[PDB]
């Protein structure tokens, strides 16, 4: 199965530089080019640049021209995007995709196989684990956990070690003006149940190696 | 740069009903070699982009025949004879004829269901957090449709502004509803100045706005 | 028509052992600096020269080692095209033996062997017993037998003979047919009826 595996999420300060890798398998690396396309948060897709694996030729978009270098290593089937002079507005998920035709050159498919993407968070904030607070009221009741002041993304939340999935809503994190993130996870249950059954949120923030279980009463 | 304009940018589709998306380029996408380089991509919630249609009308492997691409020159259309829950996400057109490649803004596809009013809940700050010198109040609008709702924060009857944030879930595939979470944040000091904290919700499903509140220190 | 074109264009191409096949890749692109590249995916590439045709790959003194898949790649305007061709190298000399060498009334069977050949798969390698050009009716094949003598093969087809009647045909003809993509060869060996 044709696959592109990209390197992990990165945090860099404004003015720094970042190098994202894209490791190819399941096909002939040199028969296809590699595009890089990014997506700033809650935004559309935008083409960033192109590396022709077999020739070494490139093309860059205006937004990165002059501070980016994309290359391909035929010894390890890996392509790289190297973006320097980072801006806050460079904050985005960066995708690599193979680009090419059918085996006979018959049809141009475009970008038919994509990497999983790499989150590049350009921020001046420092790594911080989350604070887990109960969300409890003052035949349905709602309860939850507030996962607050963490950096960077992501955290994961489950309830009752995966045994409780019904009615769970884990909302998108929001970026506070402090430069720290905050997230909520709720579950609505029959009211009698809030009080007889056990409800525990399992919060995970790998970047800071933070595991938290919070029982909410 | 070739400009790609999609219309509309939001579609609400009844299960079973057809959907149509227009994509117009500022210039023709037909090349001297005879190929028209217009492509459709779909990005589903939380997932990487995927190829949907190549060269105007060829469906990529695994794409149902209920998706059909057509067009020529500068005007193109993607039709979906039926929209299943799995089809919801953001659809992009893109020209591949002249660098730099450019995409449309992306058209968001969602399932259209019967209007459903939100269940509203409010949560006081925890004692634990207050020791920390900050107070967050959370208001939950649970399982409503459509996603357009308004959450207004009131502290002692005064509308709040600039100290609240919210986020909305992805559309539930089963009931086609949304949930929304809004957080009001005050320093422990400001929190302690006022008694009544209320969240005011306005929704198509509510005959009149719904308020949930508590008194600090009850 | 797409920019990258190869001649011959077929996705798989055949060549005789010890023989040669030349493949031409060209790219119709308006910008200079445009280039293509042959590559050996499964096997050693072969000899490429950049002037005549456009990019001309030549397999020379083909051995079985030459069989395999190759691709030519080229970008025009940011779009990368490829053309894949698979090469089959076959051995099929005119070395067809028959046993017995001559038929004597009372002989139940005849065998015919194609020598130092490959491939030996029945879809490509087939045998026939013929009389006056036409297959000999009543003849009953016993089933191919594959053996050895790059490592080639000897393949034996045995036939149970039918009653030859009077007048006995002046001779039967054993025939081996080789069919590969773009290839149809045959050798016929005579079988004198005494």
């Amino acid at each position: 199965q044709v696959q592109l595996v990209q390197s992990g999420a990165e945090v860099k300060k404004p003015g720094a530089s970042v190098k994202v890798s894209c490791k190819a398998s399941g096909y002939t690396f040199t028969s296809y080019g590699i595009n890089w396309v990014r997506q700033a948060p809650g935004q559309g897709l935008e083409w960033m640049g192109w590396i022709s694996v077999y020739s070494g030729n490139t093309n860059y978009a205006q937004k990165v021209q002059g501070r980016v270098t994309m290359t391909a290593d035929t010894s390890t089937s890996t392509a790289y995007m190297d973006l320097r002079s980072l801006r806050s507005d460079d904050t985005a998920v960066y995708y690599c995709a193979r680009e090419g035709s059918s085996s006979s050159g018959d049809y141009y498919y475009g970008m038919d196989v994509w990497g999983q993407g790499t989150t590049v968070t350009v921020s001046s904030a420092s790594t911080k684990g989350p604070s887990v607070f109960p969300l409890a009221p003052c035949s349905t009741a709602a309860l939850g956990c507030l996962v607050k002041d963490y950096f960077p993304e992501p955290v994961t939340v489950s309830w009752n070690s995966g045994a409780l999935t019904s009615g769970v809503h884990t909302f998108p994190a929001v970026l506070q003006s402090s430069g720290l993130y905050s997230l909520s996870s709720v579950v609505t249950v029959p009211s009698s149940n809030f009080g007889t059954q056990t409800y525990t949120c399992n919060v995970d923030h790998k970047p800071s190696n933070t595991k938290v279980d919070k029982t909410v009463e | 740069d070739i400009v790609m304009t999609q219309t509309p940018l939001s579609l609400s589709v009844t299960p079973g009903q057809p959907a149509s998306i227009s994509c117009k380029s500022s210039q023709s996408l037909l090349h001297t070699d005879g190929t028209t380089y217009l492509y459709w991509y779909l990005q589903k919630p939380g997932q990487p982009p995927q190829l949907l249609i190549y060269e105007v009308s060829n469906r990529f492997s695994g794409v149902p025949d209920r998706f059909s691409g057509s067009g020529s020159g500068t005007d193109f259309t993607l039709k979906i004879s039926r929209v299943e829950a799995e089809d919801v996400g953001i659809y992009y057109c893109m020209q591949n004829i002249q660098l730099p490649w450019t995409f449309g803004q992306g058209t968001k596809v969602e399932i259209k269901r019967t209007v459903a009013a939100p269940s509203v809940f409010i949560f006081p700050p925890s004692d634990e957090q207050l020791k920390s010198g900050t107070a967050s109040v959370v208001c939950l609008l649970n399982n409503f449709y459509p996603r357009e709702a308004k959450v207004q924060w009131k502290v002692d009857n005064a509308l709040q502004s600039g100290n609240s944030q919210e986020s909305v879930t992805e559309q539930d595939s089963k009931d086609s509803t949304y949930s929304l979470s809004s957080t009001l944040t005050l320093s422990k000091a400001d929190y302690e100045k006022h008694k009544v904290y209320a969240c005011e919700v306005t929704h198509q499903g509510l005959s009149s706005p719904v308020t949930k509140s508590f008194n600090r220190g009850e | 028509v797409k920019p990258l074109q190869v001649e011959p264009p077929e996705p798989v191409v055949a060549v005789a052992l010890g023989a040669s096949r030349q493949l031409t890749c060209r790219l119709a692109c308006a910008d200079r600096g445009a280039s293509v590249q042959w590559r050996g995916l499964d096997t050693s590439l072969g000899a490429v020269q950049s002037d005549t045709g456009r990019s001309v790959l030549t397999v020379r003194n083909a051995s079985l080692s030459a069989a395999g898949t190759r691709v030519c790649v080229g970008s025009c305007g940011g779009r990368t095209f490829q053309h894949t061709v698979q090469l089959l190298v076959y051995a099929f000399p005119n070395q067809l033996t028959v046993s017995p060498a001559a038929l004597v009334p009372g002989d139940p069977e005849v065998a015919c062997t194609a020598h130092k050949v490959t491939p030996v798969d029945p879809n490509a390698l087939s045998f026939s017993l013929l009389v006056g050009g036409q297959e000999l009716e009543g003849a009953q094949a016993l089933g191919p037998e594959v053996q050895e003598e790059d490592v080639l093969f000897r393949v034996t087809e045995r036939w149970r003979l039918p009653p030859l009647g009077t007048p006995v045909p002046p001779a039967l003809y054993c025939q081996a047919t080789m069919r590969l993509p773009g290839l149809e060869l045959s050798h016929r060996q005579a079988i004198p009826v005494l």
